[PDB]
RNA sequence: AAACUCCAGUUGACACAAAAUAGACUACGAAAGUGGCUUUAACAUAUCUGAACACACAAUAGCUAAGACCCAAACUGGGAUUAGAUACCCCACUAUGCUUAGCCCUAAACCUCAACAGUUAAAUCAACAAAACUGCUCGCCAGAACACUACGAGCCACAGCUUAAAACUCAAAG
């Protein structure tokens, strides 16, 4: 899918979370998914470029309190 | 054999039959000389698993075909 | 001949503990190939008889190689039957 | 249609292929500390890629770079020279166990 | 990693001389090998030795 | 083309090193070599006991001429460093840098050999 | 397969040279 | 670029004229070769 | 045979090369390259000297120039190392092979033909 | 400090002493453990000979030359005459791949040598010359 | 046992011989072959197929001539074994293995699987072996034995090689 180019490049950067994955919930949407979901949301307005855009979503999710150390 | 109870209960619990122990030579072939002359074999064989304990078709399958009785599995 | 001598295959006795220091030594030899070289050395060998050798040797690694890895992967199996009676 | 099929891609989550230690630099024969930390310290033996670690392409550098630098004069033969005997060890074996 | 098998063996495809002429088919069997009975040597050689060379000397 | 000339000099002190050098390297240009560069990699402990001109050696001044020189030189110029009885050992080789070492992506893996004999059921 | 074919070749040749040879 | 390069470099030649003074210089220099790898792909330059 | 003072293929045609330095002048020459360098000045002279395109190296022309230098390289080769059995079958392969390339253009070009004999002084005869 | 098996190198400076001698003053026990025999001989760290046992000086005969008893006994008798001389610590160069390879240096140890190091010299030819036929057995 | 004791061990000097490890790599070459180091020369063909004989090559053994000597080693001699032992085991030593210059042209020279171009679907397929096939071309084969033979012919080959039958015999051989 398109956006497992975004799943892919969210590990690299930033490896799985603590979060663990509860699989047995069908609506889980873990803090990858989260971005994802926020990232195709700022791809809407019309960025189109990867590293802006890419930079762009880690803010928004630092705004509302999600937690992501980088590997560095 | 994970499953086995499970499959056991529900043929009781439905008024059918289970048979999830080891398949012995020659059940549906040679049945009325295993069982008796008179014995009627079953009219449908339904596979839960088709696969025996080391992954390659459970014989029944082969058998059920040789008897003319059909088969429903997953 | 022409090398220092003292510094190839030698091995230092650690509190007189002469057999630690053989069998350091032997394994030394043993895993670096000259033991086997050495045996195979005494009566000369001829190429196709080598070449026999030498196939026969690599077709037995290639084989015991992945009987090993088969039975490292289905060790985990051989844990107590988790379904005992059925 | 419907836009939830799966589209065709490459692998994006494909790992990088895996380089030896070598990769990208270049094996000299006059480089004998580097050449001697792929030959065994006790009889000279120059170890197989098993040992070492190294590519196809290294292994056959760091091989005809030893059998140069030993006839011209730079490096023993029976034994690794006691110099290096203390530099990073890089090949996969022990001997004491 | 185990050694490989491409372009080992003699087959219609391959161009090259064979590298392996194993004598058995290189499939894996179904059962290995039973232990093998460790071949005995001589226990007490040294303890013998001088026991036999004091017998000598008195 | 471009040469490397490992010379391995007996131990001699600073005049007669420094004569030796100069004489070899004018036996460079005499043979029409274009000379580039003369490193010294320091005096050391030889490797192994070498043997050169009724002459037990145990160590020698390492050195490096790298050089361009006609491809029919080659041959002249080890005749000639065989007659120099200052010279331990003289090797030329074809200078390093000139070959260019190819890019490499890295370690492509090689799958388990497959099809090797029939399906049949032996 | 087994050798006897080249055994009956094995034997005519040697006779055939010990047989030149005496002539 | 390859021509540029080398008319630069021709400059730094050995000739007969600076023989000697090359020699000399050469016999204070050291070049060392020596570098050793580790387990993670790094140089480790020598220490001397 | 070209000149040793012969540029090389390469820096021939790069502007400025006739007013470098003399030294420059001969690490860039013939004189200071290997045999196969001068094999390229040698197959570019037969080339404007024949062929009308010298820059199409795949006609049937340009390619039995290609191979005449080849069988001339072997040629000499073969002066001095008179037992070298690889190289002299090389020398009689690439001969066949140049006679098939002849009876292919003397069948198809005549005119153009006459000109690899000439130019390449190649003596066309017909197979026993 | 770790106890290191690799010889002290003869030109740098080492702690390593074995009654006030460095490691490049110790008596060299020289073993060539053959297949029907072995020889021991003692020499000094100038190469001066010392003592000199084989199993065939000490009277085994034929294939009882090719045993551990009969090397046990030669390294016995090497180490009397060598300690009388005023041997004590001993660097054991062993050659061969004999019966008596390891026999030879109990010996050694049985009659009151102690042993520091032990240096493998069993000839390798790198390529040679060619050794005889294989034995139809 | 014979043999050696003009022997053996340490140390030093020291090949026209042979090329540990790397190589668990699978490359180069038409095949035969090719695995110590360096340098020079150098690895045909822009469709394919195309020769017992034309052309050029062709392991080992062998021949002719001149050299080389570590080791190995047909033959031979000695020791042992055995009913005998013209063998297997031990020792000694030669032709020969090497170099140079010419011959000889053979191999289970077999990966016994021809070159080129394609296929994995159908009847997949006697058996075994290394799954079954299509197009196209050259080479080859038609019961066993006689027979890697006879004769003829060609060949630096002359106890040779290549090509290669028939008569009598059998009802099998494989
Ligand atoms: S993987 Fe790149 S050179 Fe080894
Ligand atoms: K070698
Ligand atoms: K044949
Ligand atoms: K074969
Ligand atoms: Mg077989
Ligand atoms: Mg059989
Ligand atoms: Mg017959
Ligand atoms: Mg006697
Ligand atoms: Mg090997
Ligand atoms: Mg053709
Ligand atoms: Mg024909
Ligand atoms: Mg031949
Ligand atoms: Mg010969
Ligand atoms: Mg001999
Ligand atoms: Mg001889
Ligand atoms: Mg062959
Ligand atoms: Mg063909
Ligand atoms: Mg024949
Ligand atoms: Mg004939
Ligand atoms: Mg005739």
């Amino acid at each position: 899918y398109h956006e497992d180019r975004i799943r892919a490049k969210f590990y690299s950067v930033y490896g799985s979370g603590q979060r663990a994955f509860d699989l047995f919930n069908p609506n889980f949407k873990s803090t990858c998914q989260r971005f994802v979901e926020k990232y195709t949301e700022l791809q809407k307005l019309g960025e189109t470029d990867e590293e802006k855009l890419f930079v762009e979503t880690g803010k928004a999710l630092l705004a509302e309190g999600v937690i992501l150390r980088r590997v560095g | 054999r994970q499953f086995s109870y499970l499959i056991e209960n529900m043929a009781r619990d439905c008024g059918e039959y289970a048979h999830t122990r080891y398949f012995r030579g020659g059940m549906l072939t040679n049945a009325r000389l295993l069982f008796g002359p008179t014995v009627r074999l079953p009219d449908l064989i339904i596979f839960l698993h088709t696969l025996n304990n080391i992954f390659e078709p459970h014989v029944a399958v082969r058998d059920a075909a040789k008897m003319n009785i059909p088969t429903v599995g997953i | 001949a022409k090398h220092l001598k003292f510094i190839a295959r030698t091995v230092m006795v650690q509190e007189g503990n002469v057999e630690s220091a053989y069998r350091t030594l032997n394994r030394i030899l043993t895993m670096d190939g000259l033991i086997e070289d050495i045996k195979h050395r005494r009566y000369y060998e001829k190429p196709c008889r080598r070449r026999q050798r030498e196939s026969y040797e690599r077709c037995r690694r290639i084989y015991n190689m992945e009987m090993a890895r088969k039975i490292n992967f289905l060790m985990r199996k051989n844990r107590a039957d988790p379904w005992q009676g059925c | 249609s419907n836009e939830d099929l799966p589209i065709s891609m490459e692998n994006p989550y494909k790992e990088p292929l895996k380089k030896c230690i070598l990769c990208g630099k270049h094996v000299d024969y006059k480089n004998v500390q580097l050449l001697s930390q792929f030959v065994s310290p006790f009889t000279g033996c120059i170890y197989g890629r098993h040992i070492t670690g190294l590519c196809g392409k290294k292994q056959k550098e760091i091989t005809k770079a030893i059998k140069r630098a030993q006839i011209m004069g730079f490096m023993p033969v029976t034994y690794k020279d006691p110099a290096y005997l203390k530099d990073p060890k890089v090949c996969n074996i022990r001997y004491r166990e | 990693a185990t050694p490989s098998l491409r372009g080992r063996l003699a087959r219609f495809g391959n161009p090259r001389k064979p590298v392996l002429k194993p004598n058995k088919p290189l499939i894996l069997a179904n059962r290995v090998g039973e232990r093998r009975r460790e071949k005995g040597e001589a226990t007490c050689i040294t303890e013998m030795s001088v026991m036999m060379a004091c017998w000598k000397q008195n | 083309p471009r040469y490397e000339l490992a010379l391995i000099l007996k131990a001699m002190q600073r005049p007669e090193t420094a004569a030796t050098l100069k004489r070899t390297i004018e036996a460079l240009m005499d043979r029409g070599a274009i000379v580039r560069d003369l490193e010294n990699l320091g005096e050391r402990a030889l490797p192994y006991r070498i043997s050169a001109h009724s002459q037990q050696h145990n160590r020698g001044g390492y050195f490096l001429v790298d050089f361009y020189a006609p491809t029919a030189a080659v041959e002249s110029m080890v005749e000639h460093l065989s007659r120099d009885i200052d010279v331990i050992r003289g090797n030329i080789v074809k200078h390093p840098l000139t070959q260019e070492l190819k890019e490499c992506e890295g370690i492509v893996p090689v799958p388990l050999a497959e099809k090797l004999y029939s399906t049949k059921k032996r | 397969k087994n050798v006897l074919k080249i055994r009956r070749r094995k034997m005519n040749h040697h006779k055939y040279r010990k047989l030149v040879k005496k002539t | 670029r390859e021509v540029l390069q080398l008319q630069e470099e021709v400059k730094n030649f050995i000739t007969r004229e600076n023989l000697e003074a090359r020699v000399e210089a050469a016999l204070d220099s050291r070049k060392n070769y020596n570098w050793a790898i580790t387990r993670e792909g790094l140089v480790v330059r020598p220490q001397r | 045979d070209p000149p040793p003072s012969t540029l090389l293929k390469d820096y021939q045609n790069v502007p400025g090369i006739e007013k470098v330095d003399d030294v420059v002048k001969r690490l860039l020459s013939l004189e200071m390259a290997n045999k196969k360098e001068m094999l390229k000045i040698k197959q570019e002279q037969f080339m404007k000297k024949i062929v009308a395109n010298p820059e199409d190296t795949r006609s049937l022309e340009a390619r039995i120039i290609a191979l005449s230098v080849k069988i001339r390289s072997y040629e000499e080769h073969l002066e001095k190392h008179r037992k070298d059995k690889a190289h002299k079958r090389y020398l009689l392969m690439s001969i066949d092979q140049r006679k098939k390339m002849l009876k292919n253009l003397r069948n198809t070009n005549y005119d153009v033909f006459e000109k690899i004999c000439w130019g390449l002084g190649i003596e066309y005869t017909f197979p026993p | 400090t770790k106890f290191s098996i690799y010889p002290p190198i003869p030109g740098e400076e080492s702690s390593l002493r074995w009654a006030g001698k460095k490691f490049e003053e110790i008596p060299i026990a020289h073993i060539k453990a053959s297949h029907n025999n072995t020889q021991i001989q003692v020499v000094s760290a100038s190469n001066e000979p010392l003592a000199f046992a084989s199993c065939g000086t000490e009277g085994f005969r034929n294939a009882k030359k090719g045993t551990g008893i009969a090397a046990q006994t030669a390294g016995i008798a090497a180490a009397a005459r060598a300690k009388q001389k005023g041997v004590i610590h001993i660097r054991v160069v062993v050659k061969g791949l004999g019966p008596g390879r390891l026999s030879a240096m109990h010996g050694l140890i049985m009659g009151g040598l102690e042993v520091i190091s032990i240096t493998d010299n069993t000839p390798i030819p790198h390529x040679g010359c060619r050794p005889r036929k294989a034995r139809k057995l």
